[PDB]
């Protein structure tokens, strides 16, 4: 089994939504 | 003034970057007295990778001024497949110019490669790593969890995790059905290092994406176990202890 | 009460490897699932050649069958779900019959980690298998590491070979622009580990031409058994079969040139 | 009656690995057949490197060789033939000094299987270039493995590979949009059970540029010898030569730069 | 740690250059 090449889903938010600068 | 760490599990090094690089093409190295730091968004800004080797786990470091090294994580790794596995690796560098120094040796001490690379400009970029309590948090073997994801990822593309006191269940759906794969906590002394250990202050149902699991198993290599923190509105926390002497955390933030 | 089908197997491992021996050559097929056991059998997209399974329940640790019913299955849907399975993992599956759904659960030993899933099933109508048990010119058996050889060697020199065995040994021939090759088996009377003795019954001469790619098909079965038994007639098709040990055996059925 | 050429090689596999060594390199060449061996001299498709093998007839186990041969031999076909001989093969050249056709026969070490394939020689203009005696600066003889790692690293650095060598050691080094490697041995004491031993008889120091392109296709022959020999000097082409234990050798030849 | 194959750098002499017929 080598890993399938899933997309990236339509509710996901980014990372830089949690945490600022 | 100078920078140099020399590392005699030099293997870590190669299984960081083999764990960096499909992630991230560009990174800045923070070199400071207590050690290296690396963090980045990867390209698509969804998650976000933290690395920490600390000095003490060096069997020689030395830093005479914080660094930023601007490095291409792609030609790092190209000239660290270059190092044998038994390789005693040292990272040195000038403060002035940009070129970092990979020295290897070979156990027998008949052989030393130095590769001298090539730095980037790069854009200094923290972002705030808040300090945290979590729902959950799933210990488990890094080889079960890169099973788990490779194998749902047949499925679908998220994957939801249900995480009770005693047991976590990781589900998915898709055009062949739907699968659910149900690990209990174990008693342990028997063992160790497949341990599923559950610490449980508040159940958590939280949806995941695959692409990005997938991208973070990678660093399976680097430990025997991983770990999982969760909660509701928060990023995913998945660790990997590299050995005595540091982490890789990668960050990904679950469905709404 | 329902009309269950469920069957519990231990060496989950075949069921698995039984998958990779399909997988390629057939994409749909029925399961017949009675009290006998598993039947499976489909002929290829392109028509010529057919497999034909056989898993008997008294293979199976636990089985059990309230009637006779037939589940059309997507082999490229089940095998992709079989390899989640590990190799030391029991298997069990689980439908009712009418079902639009085969489970199929997978547990570890230890029994600390047990997954499910839920496969989608199809509506497909399979009638048939007017296939008549009949005598054949020469039937030889031999390794099936050995005759797997074999095929990937002869497909470097041609995409056909003949076959031509008489009472002494077994002679395959291939021939394309590179040159020509030919690998001949004699009978191993000897004595021996049934996984290296080369054996042939014989009535009469064949002498028998199959294209090689159906043939390189047919040897993924080859972790399914040590020995692989060929069956030839003049203008009966060729049968190529596997004993998965205990349980029961896979059949190919080529049909020769001309 | 009949004029053959017949070679047996018991250790069938020295015939794979030369050929893996050769194929990638030369697409056509002659092999010279003679009483007193096996002999192949060629210029690579690019006519930048020369390779010459030599198989001593002393090195078969049998060998006959009623009159001279010259066969054209296609060297991909050849590799593809060879890649159907199993690794324990007793190998067998046959040619009738008649025949448009080179047979290869290939026994397996069980002694029921016996493949035989028959390729189509080619006519091709026999050239064969004389190669003049030369004192060299520079004699280096290392683990070919080690070579072959070296060139095979460095390759991800530059496309050329500076060899420096001096009475202690021997550096290698390369550059490229990367950055630069070097790559550094010392001479050995003697290793303990001596193939990870690396010698230098040298009576002046060099600095010679190589091409990795052509370093790598020669490492290709490392299968067949544990050890490597370089022999440099300024404005002279490099040998790399692969002993062939007690059988012969094989030899390249490559020009370093101006 | 697979081989990169690389070009034929232009200064590269042949060996006929060197070695006659």
């Amino acid at each position: 089994a080598p890993v399938c090449v899933r997309p990236t889903p339509k509710w996901q938010k980014g990372i830089g939504e949690f945490f600022a600068a | 003034h100078m920078f140099e760490a020399r590392l005699v599990q030099g293997s870590i090094l190669k299984k960081v970057l083999e764990a960096l690089k499909d992630l991230i093409n560009e990174a800045c190295w923070d070199i400071s007295s207590s050690g290296v730091n690396l963090q980045s968004m990867d390209s698509s800004h969804v998650s976000l990778v933290q690395l920490t080797l600390r000095s003490e786990g060096f069997d020689t470091y030395r830093c005479d001024r914080n660094l930023a090294m601007g490095v291409n994580l792609t030609s790092m790794s190209k000239i660290l497949k270059c190092a044998g596995n038994e390789d005693i690796i040292t990272l040195r560098a000038e403060d002035n110019a940009d070129t970092l120094a990979l020295v290897f040796e070979a156990p027998n001490q008949e052989k030393v490669s130095d590769y001298e690379m090539k730095l980037m400009d790069l854009d200094v970029e923290q972002l705030g790593i808040p300090e945290q309590e979590y729902s959950c948090v799933v210990k488990m073997p890094s080889g079960e969890f890169a099973r788990i994801c490779r194998d749902l990822s047949h499925i679908g593309d998220a994957v939801v995790i249900s995480c009770a006191k005693d047991g976590v269940k990781f589900s998915a759906s898709g055009e062949l059905g739907n699968g659910n794969i149900k690990l209990s906590q174990t008693s342990n002394v028997d063992k160790e290092e497949e341990a599923v250990t559950i610490e449980m202050n508040e159940p958590v149902q939280l949806t995941f994406a695959l692409r990005y699991l997938n991208f973070f198993t990678k660093a399976t290599p680097l430990s025997s176990t991983v770990t999982l923190s969760m909660s509701a509105d928060v990023p995913l926390v998945v660790e990997y202890k590299i050995a005595d002497m540091g982490h890789l955390k990668y960050y990904l933030a679950p469905k709404i």
